[PDB]
């Protein structure tokens, strides 16, 4: 664990009231998730009532408590993509990759997550992979794309 | 001063400013259901069982979170409040696992408390 | 020569950086002095990535451009002066027909100015309203001009500003706060991200103006962290405004000081509501509190606070500059201003549309959107997202306003257009919208905690084929009670999709329940498959594309579908060229 | 008319009214009631002595009806309101009757104290 | 009565605290326990975890209650309206009964808190 370089984050954000969310976002940007040791380190040296830290980290719709792969898949699950049939794309992803949403692949290369909306609703369905968006998508297209990446 | 007086459920009562309607009704023997109310801490508004109808308000108000004023008319046993409380209790009973009374007592025809004297 | 590229978030969903760096390489090799400017989307997110070319006083747009297409553009048109007529869809003499009916007010800088440069905003009549309000008008004059302008509130709500905005100004306290609720938790509605990435200087000017008017010196932006490009552009604009004495202390010599801070939210849909957002800003769990007390009497840390959308703060300076008397002519009587919508779904010309109110929905769907994608039959339009309602095929004549949309059971909300044709199951759409509110409820009050899950269980049981008699009655009984008793605004307008699709599409619920079949035939387990023996001749195209082999038959003879083995995936009819696969 | 030959409100509610209309000689017959009304401080208007005829009260009813009452609620809650409206068709309204009716209909929570003697 | 087609959360809880028993199956999520432990006691040994149906009240970092900052005061027990929080048995075998109550004062501290012995 990289706690030595986690020390500057709460060494700089200290003294700001209501700074639990910012500390948690920086910790997740560093580690890719929120390990229990990092939460314990945040609870120490900044008090902030450890139970409240855990409740904040759990709520907030987005904070990963588990490690992720090198390429993070974010499937746009908005209204426009669901109208055009993103369920079939999700089924194709689950069939080809053998994983369920919220989990990680065995080789640690792909991680499936469902987001509310990516916002590029004109090119529905959309899939985000490490900030690269693929729009106007079909299951054959996503299978070819994931084969080309891997 | 001037004797702050409210009118709840048909009766006229003399109360003190700063108190909630829940406390004021309970001081005069009027029962309003509540689950999430403690008079020594702040209001929460989770259960919603303390809803009453107050004249001048379009929607039901939570008597655990509204302080008494002068000359306000309150009803606690209307159709709307009873419907809301029954729906809330049905939703709560939709999630509860437990034995209120043991099997031995419920099998007795006279419902003697077998667990108690055993 | 001027080249504009609408490279933004939707551009990343297209060629995006490819056309930009290819054009940069081409101009680097040629060595010409041509100004390449990254802009935001015009609003036509289809046909992206948009490229605008300036020849003299003429502007051409012939986009859908890749790296090879950009190279051909540079070789043929940028140097040779020859347009490619096979890609031309908009010229100066022939502009976009879609923008012909659009009174562009909120997007008057999108696709025109450089968002990362304050100079382009200043050259496009920007920040002049700021100087006018600072030097020539009093804050009371600002409030009265807003009042004659007819502004009451944007982003749902509806209560008038003068009872909340002027009330926030009149609120006692040495410290007042301004919050711009720049989180757009609505799926499919992306007006705030588009404004932030296309013209953040207008929003910064607007927030400065309302801060000057209400007497607040410090303000916050509640912006989600999945909005980086927007955060980077906003911080660049903030740095530029600090550098050019447009922000900070003593702007244009005037005594009023205004400083900016950017707060990145964690991204929860319930973290709006003006009481959960306060708790999020306060560093706690976003859970709605009890109203009353209102944030006008106790908001940020117990201090009075004014919270408004980006739309309101954008509209305020543009009212300030010209005058609210001009905007009283546009639209209906009861509500004034302009509306910003995002058209999506089974539509042809989808994307962001700027409109006035009073304009009929059939105009928006057909005349502006080009009709229905694949020329299908229009069925319904959804307004407000998961918290909104549905409008059927019989009410396209309803004008867009607060009162008319409130009449038909829907909610304005963020103002999102979803177009659904006859191939969308309505019960599945209600189930989807209710699943979104189930996944985004804070679970404090018991109605939104339990009842909205009970309705979801009913809907998922209907959309499988295990529904019973009376499920409509249980749905109505749950919906009215959840709407009445929920503490937060999320659970109050939670059953609006079910309540609007149960009175406008009640005949399909019975079809899913009694007949156990799906009228739209897009509702998986409620189907059956048959082969027409007359209109198909044994090419085995469907049986080859069913990798379980539940369809048996010889060559040049009609096949037989085994019902006990096929799982009704839907690929038995997607490839049949003779269309003899009947679905019942 | 109402079902019970009794007053519909208590004396304890005299302090929260914003208008008290006195009919009869309450001061001379029940003077402690006048003590309470005076100490409460609410606005009290006595029925004029020059209106000792029931036709003046009918003019009062007509002036109240012309001030915009809800006809549908009183139609569904009463019997014989249509004939009451018909019998007040050609009733003229005077100035003092109009002033009294305006005072009564303007106030949110009025009481009428009638001396039975 | 319960319908089998709806789901109630069943727990396999293992919290062998010597004094405080917590049953999430009987919780109505009124939040009185966390509010008292935060605002009154100040230990903040318990808190909310999750959203919606998945909201559950549990100690810090899902640790046992004996591994956290608990005082074992029992105020969470005293404010609970249901059987989700109960205190442990002082007698040889405790039972549900209507106990007789006598008012006395505590015999340990000079603060002299008033008690009801049941
Ligand atoms: N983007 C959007 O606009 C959007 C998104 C989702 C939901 N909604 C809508 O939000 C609405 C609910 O709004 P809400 O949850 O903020 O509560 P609300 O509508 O009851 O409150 C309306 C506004 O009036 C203010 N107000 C009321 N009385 C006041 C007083 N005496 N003094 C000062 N201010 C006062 C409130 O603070 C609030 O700003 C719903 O109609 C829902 O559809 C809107
Ligand atoms: C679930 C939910 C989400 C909301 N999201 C927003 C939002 O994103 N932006 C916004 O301005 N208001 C939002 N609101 C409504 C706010 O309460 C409202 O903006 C605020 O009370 C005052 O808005 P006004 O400036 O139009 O009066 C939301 C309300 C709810 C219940
Ligand atoms: S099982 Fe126990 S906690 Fe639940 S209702 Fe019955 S007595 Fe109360
Ligand atoms: S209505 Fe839903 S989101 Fe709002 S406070 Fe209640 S449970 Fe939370
Ligand atoms: S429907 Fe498909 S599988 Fe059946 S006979 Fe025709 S081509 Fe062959
Ligand atoms: S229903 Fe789909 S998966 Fe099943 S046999 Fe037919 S084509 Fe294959
Ligand atoms: S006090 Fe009891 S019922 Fe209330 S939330 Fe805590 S454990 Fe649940
Ligand atoms: S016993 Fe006291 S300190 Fe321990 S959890 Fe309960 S209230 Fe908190
Ligand atoms: S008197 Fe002392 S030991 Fe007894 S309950 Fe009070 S504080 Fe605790
Ligand atoms: S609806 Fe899919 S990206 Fe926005
Ligand atoms: S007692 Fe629970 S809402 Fe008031
Ligand atoms: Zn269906």
């Amino acid at each position: 664990i990289d706690l030595t370089l986690l020390e500057p984050v709460f060494k700089e954000y200290a003294g700001k009231a209501g700074s639990i969310i910012g500390i948690l976002q920086k910790t997740q940007e560093i580690y890719g998730y929120l390990p229990l040791a990092a939460l314990q380190a945040i609870a120490d040296n900044t008090d902030n009532k450890r139970a409240k830290i855990y409740g904040i980290a759990t709520f907030y719709s987005q904070f990963r408590l588990n490690p992720v792969g090198k390429y993070v898949i974010l499937q746009c699950q908005g209204t426009a993509c669901h109208v055009l049939g993103s369920k079939a794309i999700g089924s194709a992803i689950c069939d080809e990759l053998g994983i369920t949403p919220g989990q990680t692949t065995a080789d640690g290369l792909f991680t499936l997550e469902d987001v509310a909306c990516l916002g590029c609703c004109s090119l529905a369905p959309v899939i985000m992979i490490n900030g690269e968006a693929y729009g106007k998508l079909t299951p054959t297209s996503v299978r070819k794309i994931l084969q080309d990446i891997a | 001063m001037s004797k702050i007086s409210i009118n709840i459920n048909g009766r006229e009562l003399v109360v003190s400013a700063g108190q909630t309607i829940l406390q004021a009704a309970a001081e005069h023997g009027i029962e309003i259901p509540h689950l999430c109310h403690d008079e020594r801490i702040q209001p929460y508004g989770a259960c919603g069982l303390c809803v009453v109808e107050v004249e001048g308000s379009p929607k039901l108000v939570r008597s655990c979170a509204t302080s008494v004023q002068n000359g306000q008319v309150i009803r606690t046993d209307t159709s709307r409040t009873v419907v809301a409380r029954k729906t809330a209790l049905q939703l709560l009973a939709s999630d509860h696992r437990g034995d209120c009374r043991p099997p031995c007592m419920l099998a007795c025809p006279a419902q003697t408390d077998c667990q108690g004297y055993v | 020569m001027k080249v504009r590229v609408g490279l933004g978030s939707c551009g990343i969903a297209a060629g995006g950086r490819k056309v930009m760096d290819r054009l940069a390489q081409e101009i680097k090799n040629h060595g010409k002095e041509i100004e390449l400017l990254p802009t935001g989307c015009i609003g036509m997110c289809f046909y992206e990535p948009i490229v605008d070319v300036f020849d003299g006083d003429k502007v051409y747009s012939y986009a859908n451009v890749t790296a090879d297409m950009a190279t051909e553009i540079f070789n043929s048109h940028i140097i040779g002066g020859q347009p490619l007529t096979q890609y031309i869809v908009s010229t100066t003499e022939k502009p976009y027909t879609i923008l012909a009916k659009q009174v562009r007010i909120a997007l008057r800088n999108c696709g025109v100015i450089d968002p990362e440069n304050v100079d382009e905003y200043k050259a496009n009549d920007g920040y002049k309203a700021l100087s006018k309000a600072l030097k020539e008008m009093t804050p009371e004059e600002v409030i009265e001009e807003i009042k004659v302008a007819g502004l009451r509130g944007r982003g749902g709500a509806g209560f008038p500003t003068w009872f909340k905005w002027n009330a926030a100004r009149q609120s006692k306290g040495e410290i007042k706060y301004v919050v711009c609720n720049a989180d757009e938790g609505d799926p499919g509605a992306f007006m705030d991200r588009s404004v932030l990435e296309g013209d953040p200087h207008a929003l910064l000017e607007g927030m400065a103006i309302c801060g000057y008017a209400i007497g607040a010196n410090e303000g916050h932006i509640y912006c989600r962290a999945e909005y980086p490009l927007a955060i980077k552009r906003l911080e660049i604009a903030i740095a530029d405004a600090k550098q050019r004495n447009l922000l900070g202390k003593n702007i244009m010599g005037t005594n009023f000081s205004f400083d900016m801070k950017i707060k990145k939210g964690a991204g929860a849909f319930v973290c709006g509501e003006e009481t959960a957002l306060i708790a999020s800003l306060e560093g706690e769990r976003g859970m709605p509190r009890l109203k009353p007390p209102f944030p006008a009497q106790s908001g940020f840390w117990g201090k009075p606070t004014n919270i408004n959308n980006v739309e309101t703060f954008a509209n305020v300076p543009w009212i300030m500059y010209n005058g609210g008397s001009a905007y009283a002519a546009y639209g209906t009587e009861k509500s004034k201003g302009t509306k910003v919508f995002a058209l999506a779904g089974k539509i042809k010309n989808g994307g962001l549309v700027e409109v006035p109110m009073g304009m009929s929905l059939r105009e928006v769907i057909y005349d502006i959107g080009g009709g229905i994608l694949n020329d299908r039959e229009f069925k319904a339009v959804q307004m407000g997202g998961p918290s909104g309602g549905c409008i059927p095929k019989q009410l396209l004549d309803t004008p867009v306003d607060y009162d008319s949309i409130n009449k038909t059971g829907a909610i304005m909300g963020s103002g999102g257009m979803i177009v659904m044709d006859e191939t969308t199951c309505m019960v599945d759409m209600a189930r989807f919208f209710l699943d979104f509110t189930v996944k985004e409820s804070c679970g404090k009050c018991i109605y939104c905690r339990i009842g909205t899950k009970r309705m979801l269980e009913i809907l998922e049981r209907i959309t499988t084929g295990e529904g019973r008699e009376g499920d409509i009655e249980e749905l109505e009984e749950l919906s009215i009670s959840i709407k009445d008793g929920s503490l937060c605004g999320l659970g109050q307008t939670a059953p609006n999709p079910v309540l609007t699709t149960i009175r406008y599409f009640r005949d399909e619920y019975e079809a899913h329940i009694r007949d156990k079949k799906c009228p739209a035939k897009s509702c998986k387990p409620l189907l059956t498959y048959t082969i027409n023996q007359d209109n198909c001749k044994g090419c085995t195209l469907c049986a080859q594309k069913c990798p379980v082999q539940a369809i048996t038959g010889e060559k040049k003879k009609p096949h037989v579908i085994d019902q006990a083995l096929c799982t009704k995936c839907g690929n038995c009819a997607s490839v049949c060229r003779l269309d003899a696969v009947c679905i019942e | 008319v109402l079902g019970y030959d009794a007053s519909t409100n208590s004396f304890a509610e005299l302090d929260n009214s914003d208008f008290v209309l006195t009919l009869g000689k309450v001061k001379e017959n029940h003077p402690v009631l006048d003590f309470k009304i005076r100490l409460s401080g609410v606005c009290s208007v006595a029925w004029p002595q020059s209106l000792a005829n029931t036709a003046d009260m009918k003019v009062f009813l007509k002036a109240l009806l012309n001030l915009g009452v809800d006809e549908n609620k009183v139609a569904e809650k009463t019997e014989g309101f249509a004939e009451l409206k018909a019998s007040l068709a050609d009733v003229k309204v005077s100035e003092e009757i109009q002033a009294l009716a305006q005072k009564y209909a303007k106030a949110a929570k009025p009481l009428i104290v009638i001396d039975e003697d | 009565e319960k319908d089998s087609q709806v789901e109630c959360h069943k727990t396999t809880e293992f919290d062998n605290h010597p004094f405080i028993e917590r049953n999430p199956d009987k919780c109505v999520l009124c939040g009185l326990c966390v509010r008292v432990c935060d605002e009154v006691v100040g230990a903040t040994a318990i808190g909310l975890v999750g959203r919606g149906f998945d909201s559950v009240i549990m100690p810090e970092f899902k640790l046992p209650l004996s591994e956290t900052a608990c005082i074992s005061c029992g105020q969470c027990v005293d404010v609970c309206p249901t059987g989700a929080c109960m205190e442990k048995q002082v007698s040889y075998k405790q039972i549900p009964a209507n106990m007789d109550s006598m008012a006395s004062v505590c015999g340990y501290c000079g603060v002299g808190c008033n008690v009801n012995i049941e």
